């Protein structure tokens, strides 16, 4: 058998590494965590440090608050007996308010006050570990790509917590907290729309998906293959080509007729991912406000 | 017809099949024996297709549609008309696909590298040879597999999971979907990143792999490493599919009714089942 | 209907990005060429993008892609046909010419420098607290061969500082010179660490390095190479 590079025949440990400084302000990190050498056989062996920042902690906050919201619910929903918190735990939900109460905040509190509660401290640490994202690329010279990739997934996140309910008049339109309860809204949701497979956006999803799925691993088998020429130096492969990148390139020319660089293929890679909750956010905003139902659009309309 | 590089990598040898027969290139397209074979289960499949495009009475890619032969036929022949040319067809894709793979191999022995590449299709392979052939055997027929054409197999698995209530429920699906999921995740951070170190704000000088490491750490204080990254998108993504065909395999033959309701056998476990309260008390 | 607006809008703005896409990924070995290094007549349907500048750091320089292609070293090969689309025969020894699965590219001779412009890789010996955490250590095994003979014995591990991963062994011959073997291409096992690629003789035309405490760009692309090469190249050499 010879050798595959998916795991390491050998770690090797030195000082702790504390990155690189730029313009950071250095107050604000930690210092180093432990060592993993079991994380150690297939990535990096190094925890931390981390970056906490007034942001960073704002944001870490929020999202304790609203996982505390939704879990002393779940315990209130469990008659407070640690037997049944388990026994029922993917079924315990937090529902938004029924549509009487339309897009208003008077609900009352064990009807969907706590929900919203919830959403909002989600709100809260998402837009802020988003502001995150950006204010430490810029610390670093980096470019904000991250930041805007990660805009993407927000959209359909925002569309479904927050826009599409605010458009259709109710927050009973919105995702409820729950294991079992938020896969019961999603085919729910299809249904009362005349079935998701109709709706031209969410075939795109798929595509993008499922192609997801088909690149990464490409690409992750092609520097793979190739790391026995230093494949995994992508950034001084891009400054500097070298045999890996050529037998890279190659590979794909010769077998299906075209290919990609070192640095093209990570915007192939940018952009397949984020088009799937970019149609997505898409599919389900046009869901209920334009479109009523999937199938019936897709008779006049195609 | 050649990169500006390529020509020094053009040599003779790592062919399977064939010694040098069949040792060149159409364009940018190397052959192989294999290059061949796909070429034949290709376009002998399409053909094969487009006949059941006459026999059916329409030339229309949104209608084309291909079926297995009907459940009595059990796993035995059929009337070319009704579900013989899906059966062929199938030995067709087949023959394509790990036709496909053995080119993929012959080009790896000639360029020098690792076998991962058709090592991580033969996962693809393998899911789709769970949906025609491996589950339609366990199941007794031809007729359980899927149809062949472009809105027709979606009604498929509309009908399949819906045979079972909502397939949410399906636990290997479960976490197939999160592996799914997970890999976009990671598609899109490494892609981001690897480009926000190459194209870094106006005028600077282009970041390193230890910014890459450091952005990293900063953001959630962990970083897996440029080896690390690409050994988890391949695992990631043939994880999504190994679990795919897992929760297939599974359905209609160890298990084949409300998937939802499979999810009791934690609730009526002795230590909690009869306590007062919750959802399920 | 503003739902088939959008979707009519979006089959555009995706043509778009493809076409973005594949123009950018042409900033490497276009315009094509034919066997004989002249622009080829077909082009393909895509244009060569307006070139872009890369600010290489410490002082490198800069890197504008696209820009004039060439091989910048002798290619030992040679058609076997009289037309278009066949392979090219070596004309002298594949792997001492650096042909075939044994190229390599001729990059910079230089090493790669970490963030603080110090060396990337660097023998063990030489770092600074760096030390086997896990796995067996190869350092004193001796090295064979897919002749299944003693080739060598390991004499340290180059390492890469900032991502803290073994990159090489260095390995000492018969004669008390060494060579790099790049780590992703042996097997450590309890007694040995063995190497299908090679067989023992074919070690000593493993390309040496200038500098004994570092290594560059240009010579581990050699090195690479040469190794890989021996998956085809040796394999005469073994009935392995
Ligand atoms: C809740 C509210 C949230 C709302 C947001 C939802 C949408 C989410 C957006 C996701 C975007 C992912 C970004 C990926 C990326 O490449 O980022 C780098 C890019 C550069 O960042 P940087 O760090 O400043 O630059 C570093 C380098 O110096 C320079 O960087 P670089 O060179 O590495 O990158 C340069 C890059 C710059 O990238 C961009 O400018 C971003 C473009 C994304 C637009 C979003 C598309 C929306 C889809 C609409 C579809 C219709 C449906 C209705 O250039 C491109 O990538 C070109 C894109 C190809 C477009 C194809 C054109 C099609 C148009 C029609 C043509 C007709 C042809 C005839 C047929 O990011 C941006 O420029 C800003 C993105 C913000 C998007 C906001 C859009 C408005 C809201
Ligand atoms: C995987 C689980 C289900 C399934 C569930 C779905 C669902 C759900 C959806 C699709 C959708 C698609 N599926 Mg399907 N699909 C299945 C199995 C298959 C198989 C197969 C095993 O051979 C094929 C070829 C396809 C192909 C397709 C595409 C027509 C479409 C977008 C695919 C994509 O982007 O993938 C990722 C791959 C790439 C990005 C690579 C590009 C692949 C190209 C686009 C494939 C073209 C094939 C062509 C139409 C068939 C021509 C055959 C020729 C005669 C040779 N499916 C099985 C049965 N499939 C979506 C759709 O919109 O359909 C209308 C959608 O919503
Ligand atoms: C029976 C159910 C329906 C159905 C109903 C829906 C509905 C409803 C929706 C989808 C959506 C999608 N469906 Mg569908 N779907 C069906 C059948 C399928 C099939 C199939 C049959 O094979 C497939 C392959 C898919 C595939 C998909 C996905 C492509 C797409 C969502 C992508 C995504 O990743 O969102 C996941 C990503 C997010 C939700 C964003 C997450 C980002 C936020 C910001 C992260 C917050 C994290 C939080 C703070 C917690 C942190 C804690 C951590 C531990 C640290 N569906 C059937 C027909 N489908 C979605 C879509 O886009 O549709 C168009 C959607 O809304
Ligand atoms: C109403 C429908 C049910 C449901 C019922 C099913 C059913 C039924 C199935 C799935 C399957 C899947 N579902 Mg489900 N699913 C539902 C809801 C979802 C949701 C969601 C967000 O709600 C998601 C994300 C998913 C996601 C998933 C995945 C785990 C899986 C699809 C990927 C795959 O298997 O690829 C595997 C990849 C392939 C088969 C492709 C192989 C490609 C081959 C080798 C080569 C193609 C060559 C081709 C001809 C092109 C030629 C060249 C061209 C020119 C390009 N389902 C709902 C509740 N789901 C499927 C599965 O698990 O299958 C194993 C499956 O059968
Ligand atoms: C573009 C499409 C894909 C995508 C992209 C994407 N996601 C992203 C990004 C990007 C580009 C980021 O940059 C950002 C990130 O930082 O990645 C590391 C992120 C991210 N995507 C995340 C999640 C996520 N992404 C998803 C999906 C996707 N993201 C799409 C597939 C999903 C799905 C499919 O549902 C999830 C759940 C986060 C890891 C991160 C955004 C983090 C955020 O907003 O955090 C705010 C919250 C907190 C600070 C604290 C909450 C923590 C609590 C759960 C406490 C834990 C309790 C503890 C005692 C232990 C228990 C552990 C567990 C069992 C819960
Ligand atoms: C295991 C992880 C993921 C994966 C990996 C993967 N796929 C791969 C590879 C790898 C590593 C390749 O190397 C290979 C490739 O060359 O990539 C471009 C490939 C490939 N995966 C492809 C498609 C594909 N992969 C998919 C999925 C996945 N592939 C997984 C998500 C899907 C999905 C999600 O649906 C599709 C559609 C092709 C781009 C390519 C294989 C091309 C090939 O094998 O060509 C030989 C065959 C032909 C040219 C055509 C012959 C067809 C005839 C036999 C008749 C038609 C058959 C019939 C079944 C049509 C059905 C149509 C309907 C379902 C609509
Ligand atoms: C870092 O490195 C990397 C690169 O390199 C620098 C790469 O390029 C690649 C490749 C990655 C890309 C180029 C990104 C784009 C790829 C996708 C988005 C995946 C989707 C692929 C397709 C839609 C193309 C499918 C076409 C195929 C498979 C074949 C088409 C050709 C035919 C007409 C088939 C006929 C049969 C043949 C050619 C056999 C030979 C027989 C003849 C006689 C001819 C990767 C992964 C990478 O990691
Ligand atoms: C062990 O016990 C303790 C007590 C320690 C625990 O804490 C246990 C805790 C739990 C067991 C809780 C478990 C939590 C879950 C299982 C959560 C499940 C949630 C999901 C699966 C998410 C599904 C989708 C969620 C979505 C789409 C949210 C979108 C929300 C946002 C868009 C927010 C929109 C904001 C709103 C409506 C309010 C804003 C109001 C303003 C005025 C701005
Ligand atoms: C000088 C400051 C001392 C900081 C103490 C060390 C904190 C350990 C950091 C943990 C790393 C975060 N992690 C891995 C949980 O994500
Ligand atoms: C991202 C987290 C992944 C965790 C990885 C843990 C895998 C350990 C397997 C090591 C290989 C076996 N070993 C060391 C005996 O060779
Ligand atoms: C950025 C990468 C581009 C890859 C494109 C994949 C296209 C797949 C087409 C699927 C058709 C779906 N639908 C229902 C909307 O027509
Ligand atoms: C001579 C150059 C060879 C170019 C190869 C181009 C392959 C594209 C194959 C068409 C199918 C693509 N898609 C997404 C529409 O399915
Ligand atoms: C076998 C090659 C053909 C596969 C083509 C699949 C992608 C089709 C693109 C659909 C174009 C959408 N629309 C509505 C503008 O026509
Ligand atoms: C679904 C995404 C894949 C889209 C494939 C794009 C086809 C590109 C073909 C370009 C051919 C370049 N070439 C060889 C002529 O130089
Ligand atoms: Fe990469
Ligand atoms: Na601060
Ligand atoms: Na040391």
């Amino acid at each position: 058998a010879e050798y595959q590079n998916i795991f390491s025949q050998v770690q090797v440990r030195g000082p702790a590494d504390l990155g690189m400084t730029e313009d950071v302000n250095l107050a604000n990190r930690s210092g180093v965590g432990p060592f993993s050498t079991l994380l150690g056989w297939f990535g990096n062996a190094q925890l931390g440090p981390i970056y906490l920042g007034s942001l960073g902690v704002l944001s870490l906050f929020s999202g304790l608050m609203w996982f505390f919201t939704i879990g002393i619910w779940f315990w209130y929903q469990a008659g407070w007996n640690p037997a049944v918190f388990l026994r029922d735990l993917f079924f315990f939900s937090l529902e938004p308010p029924a549509p009487e109460y339309g897009l208003s905040f008077a609900a009352p509190l064990k009807e969907g006050g706590l929900w919203l509660i919830a959403s909002f401290f989600m709100f809260v640490a998402v837009w802020s570990w988003w502001g995150r994202t950006y204010l430490r690329a810029q610390a670093l010279g980096m470019g904000k790509h991250t930041a805007w990739a990660f805009l993407s997934a927000i959209w359909l996140w925002m569309v479904l917590g927050f826009i599409r309910p605010i458009l259709m008049g109710s927050w009973s339109e919105a995702v409820p907290y729950g294991i079992f309860s938020h896969l019961d809204w999603t085919n729910n949701f299809s249904l009362v729309h005349g079935n998701l497979f109709y709706n031209p956006f969410h075939g795109l999803s798929i595509a993008f998906l499922y192609g997801s799925a088909l690149l990464f691993a490409m690409h992750g088998a092609t520097i793979l293959a190739v790391s026995r020429f230093g494949g995994e130096r992508e950034l001084e492969q891009i400054a500097d080509r070298g045999t890996a990148a050529e037998r890279a390139a190659l590979f794909w020319r010769w077998t299906m007729g075209f290919n990609a660089t070192m640095e093209g293929i990570h915007r192939w890679a940018i952009w397949m991912a984020v088009l799937v909750t970019l149609t997505g956010g898409i599919g389900i905003l046009l869901s209920g406000t334009v479109v009523d139902n999937w199938y019936v659009w897709g008779q006049n309309h195609g | 017809a050649l990169l500006s590089f390529e020509r020094k990598y053009r040599v003779p040898g790592g062919t399977l099949v064939g010694g040098n027969l069949f040792d060149f290139w159409v364009g940018p397209f190397y052959v192989g024996f294999f290059g061949v074979a796909t070429f034949f289960f290709a376009a002998l499949g399409i053909i094969l297709i487009a006949w059941s495009a006459v026999l059916q009475g329409t030339w229309n890619p949104q209608l084309i549609s291909v079926y297995p032969p009907a459940l009595e036929y059990g796993l035995g022949g059929a009337p070319l008309a009704k579900g013989g040319l899906w059966q062929i067809i199938t030995i067709c894709a087949t023959g394509a696909f790990v036709s496909w793979a053995l080119r993929e191999v012959e080009i790896c022995r000639k360029l020098g590298i690792g076998y991962h590449i058709p090592f991580a299709f033969a996962f693809a392979i393998l899911a789709y040879l769970t949906l025609v052939l491996f589950r339609p055997v366990m199941m007794g027929a031809w007729g359980y597999a899927f149809p062949y054409g472009i809105w027709t197999h979606l009604d498929w698995v509309s009908n399949t999971g819906y045979t079972y209530g909502n397939f949410h429920y399906n636990p290997a699906h479960m976490i197939a979907i999160s592996f799914f999921r997970t890999n976009a995740l990671a598609l899109a951070l490494h892609g981001a990143l690897v480009l926000s170190a190459a194209n870094p704000e106006k005028g600077k000088e282009m970041r390193t792999p230890d910014h890459e490491d450091t952005f990293f750490r900063d953001l959630v204080g962990y970083s897996i490493g440029t080896l690390g990254i690409h050994r988890l998108g391949l695992l990631l993504s043939l994880s999504a599919v190994f679990f795919s065909a897992l929760c297939m395999i599974i359905t209609g033959t160890i298990w084949f009714d409300q998937w939802v309701d499979w999810w009791q056998w934690w609730v009526k476990l002795p230590w909690w089942a009869n306590i007062p309260g919750g959802i399920n008390g | 209907d503003l739902a088939s607006l959008a979707i009519y809008s979006f089959w555009i703005f995706l043509a778009g990005l493809i076409y973005y896409l594949q123009t950018e990924n042409m900033r490497e070995g276009y315009p094509l060429e034919n066997e004989d290094g002249t622009p080829a007549a077909n082009q393909g349907p895509f244009p060569l993008p307006k070139p872009k500048t890369f600010i290489l750091p410490h002082g490198r320089g800069t890197l504008t892609v696209p820009g004039p292609e060439s091989e910048d070293r002798p290619i030992a090969l040679a058609r076997t046909a009289v037309s278009e689309g066949f392979p090219h025969a070596p004309t002298g020894d594949p792997m001492k010419d650096g042909v075939g699965p044994a190229s390599w590219v001729a990059r910079r001779d230089l090493p790669e420098l970490d963030g603080h412009g110090h060396n990337k890789i660097k023998p063990m010996k030489a770092a600074a607290g760096f030390h086997v955490s896990a796995g067996k250590n190869p350092i004193g095994l001796p090295v064979r061969g897919c002749d299944l003979e003693i080739a060598g014995k390991v004499v340290d591990i180059w390492v890469d500082i900032p991502e803290q991963m073994a990159r090489f062994l260095e390995v000492e011959l018969k004669d008390g010179s060494t060579r790099l073997l790049p780590m992703q291409m042996v097997k450590v096992q309890s007694n040995r660490v063995h190497v299908n690629a090679l067989s023992s003789d074919l070690f000593a035309g493993i390309p040496t390095i200038k500098s004994p405490t570092e290594v560059t760009l240009l010579e581990e692309d050699k090195i690479c190479g040469y190794v890989a090469g021996g998956l085809m190249y040796a394999a005469p050499k073994r009935k392995s």
